[PDB]
């Protein structure tokens, strides 16, 4: 079995889930939606392959039954391509504030140093909020379930391969087969957040120490609750999961600014998590 | 001069 304290941070930690998740996005509202040279050209050219292969449709359920389906535009002149970045910047920075409660509530967090905890969640607030997403992503459909909204990939000609092919994608796809218990996801948010090697950290020592204890709860965890065989090395995997996640990270951010260089969007809360000035 | 520049996050940190 598990040692007492490995059941209490578990249970902390699905204490600051519960407690900060708003799995059914009840409180998600008051939101936007979309209405109804050389170096520059260089510049534009990069953005539209930063996002051409992330596009979703949008679909919203009133509360009478009604539903609006928004379909994107396809890539044209340009400015298009923008149309639905206001409203995914309202629905990040609410998943966000959900992150930085989670974090808040955990005692080894609240622990750290202030500074700390702003370098934490700097580097880790799109890995705990796609982590987050893909409890909510259903595989079958390509659909992020999101209470009363969803956002559904627009399947190409390749379909399967074509969407594997942007990183984060893959990972959505590969993270949902692994069918994790809440537990898991919950142990992989806290691997994710006490990242020492994260830029401007300075308790080192402490927060690598306290990312070694989550891992071993979950390496743990693992061993107690699945033995099968089948189960072997379930938590190399998904320690190789979370390193990858840390590079599509820095590589969405690094689009998140590209974008913002061209078609400043970003809210206040997001210009200060990915170093923004605006 | 990191809180300086992350008024928001320090705010919601400390609440
Ligand atoms: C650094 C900020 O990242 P970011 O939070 O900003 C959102 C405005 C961001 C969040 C995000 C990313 C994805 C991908 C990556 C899986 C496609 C999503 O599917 C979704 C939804 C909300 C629809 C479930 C949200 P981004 O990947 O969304 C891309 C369309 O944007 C990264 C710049």
């Amino acid at each position: 079995g598990l040692t007492e304290e490995q059941r209490m941070m578990i249970r902390e930690l699905m204490d600051a889930q519960m407690k900060t998740f708003d799995t059914t996005f009840s409180h998600f509202k008051n939101f936007r939606l979309p209405g109804v040279s050389r170096e520059e050209a260089a510049k534009w050219s990069q953005v539209r392959k930063d996002l051409c292969s992330l596009k979703v449709s949008l679909q919203l359920r009133g509360e009478d039954g009604s539903v609006w389906n928004y379909k994107p535009p396809a890539d044209s002149g340009g400015k298009e391509i923008f149309s639905l970045l206001p409203h995914m910047a309202d629905m990040s920075t609410y998943m966000f504030k959900g992150i930085i409660s989670f974090a808040k509530v955990i005692s080894y967090f609240r622990d750290l140093p202030i500074e700390d905890q702003i370098s934490l969640l700097k580097g880790a607030a799109f890995e705990l909020c796609q982590l987050r997403f893909n409890t909510v992503f259903n595989a079958e459909t390509g659909t992020w379930e999101c209470g009363r909204l969803s956002y559904c990939l627009e399947d190409t000609a390749g379909g399967f391969q074509q969407l594997l092919l942007e990183p984060m994608l893959k990972f959505h796809y590969m993270l949902k087969k692994l069918q994790l218990h809440e537990e898991e996801y919950v142990l992989m948010q806290a691997i994710s957040l006490f990242s020492p090697d994260r830029p401007g950290v300075l308790q080192h020592r402490v927060v690598d120490q306290l990312q070694e204890q989550f891992a071993i709860t979950l390496k743990s965890y693992i061993e107690c609750n699945r033995p099968q065989p089948a189960h072997r090395f379930l938590f190399l995997k998904i320690m190789a999961m979370l390193t990858e996640l840390r590079s599509i990270n820095a590589q969405h951010t690094q689009r998140l600014l590209r974008i913002q260089d061209i078609h400043p969007f970003a809210t206040p809360l997001m210009q200060e998590l990915f170093g923004i000035t605006g | 001069s990191l809180t300086e520049r992350h008024k928001i996050l320090h705010r919601l940190l400390q609440e």
